[PDB]
């Protein structure tokens, strides 16, 4: 069961606005393993507040260090689990386009794409 | 209660900053 498929809607809605009564600035990002994936480690953690400076190429490097990845393993970070977004592209820019309705930003990583 | 919110921090921006491949928007 994913983030979303164990927490309300109504409940995700309420996480957001809590969050950023403490944090005005960052994002809000769920990050998940690919039901499939076999391969990569599994990351320790799923939430993340992200400043809204960094862009996806500096995530994704970020997310790799956490798994400690070797530079030869292979690694996608999923925006909505499809849209391949450009890694130049500012996370507040991708948190305007592709946020979810209840307000989070969601990604799923994997080996492929 | 324990934390649910990882805070990236600034020193793993820096350090994801300073690695090539370095990605240069406009």
């Amino acid at each position: 069961k994913t983030f979303k498929q164990r927490r309300s809607f109504e409940q995700r809605v309420e996480d957001v606005r809590l969050i950023r009564e403490q944090h005005p600035t960052k994002i809000p990002v769920i990050i998940e393993r690919y039901k499939g994936e076999k391969q990569l480690p599994v990351l320790d953690k799923t939430k993340f507040l992200v400043p809204d400076h960094v862009n996806m190429s500096e995530l994704i490097k970020i997310i790799r260090r956490r798994l400690q990845l070797n530079a030869n393993q292979a690694f996608f970070l999923l925006v909505n689990g499809h849209s391949m977004v450009s890694v130049s592209t500012p996370i507040s820019e991708v948190y305007e386009s592709e946020r979810d309705e209840d307000g989070f930003l969601y990604m799923v990583y994997a080996s492929q794409e | 209660v324990e934390e649910e919110w990882v805070i990236v921090s600034d020193e793993e921006i820096e350090e994801a900053r300073q690695k090539a491949p370095l990605e240069i928007t406009e």
